[PDB]
């Protein structure tokens, strides 16, 4: 479910799956 | 950022967990 392109919920879904316990942050614009 | 490295080209494991506390 990683290695593919992932954008918006699909791409913070994938970020909260992986991160598990430590969480993450969802930074769009930089 | 994200959204270039994940969304406009292919994610990774290795960039996505770049983003985990």
């Amino acid at each position: 479910f990683v290695n593919q392109h992932l954008c918006g919920s699909h791409l913070v879904e994938a970020l909260y799956l992986v991160c598990g316990e430590r969480g993450f942050f969802y930074t769009p614009k930089t | 950022g994200i959204v270039e490295q994940c969304c406009t080209s292919i994610c990774s494991l290795y960039q996505l967990e770049n983003y985990c506390n």
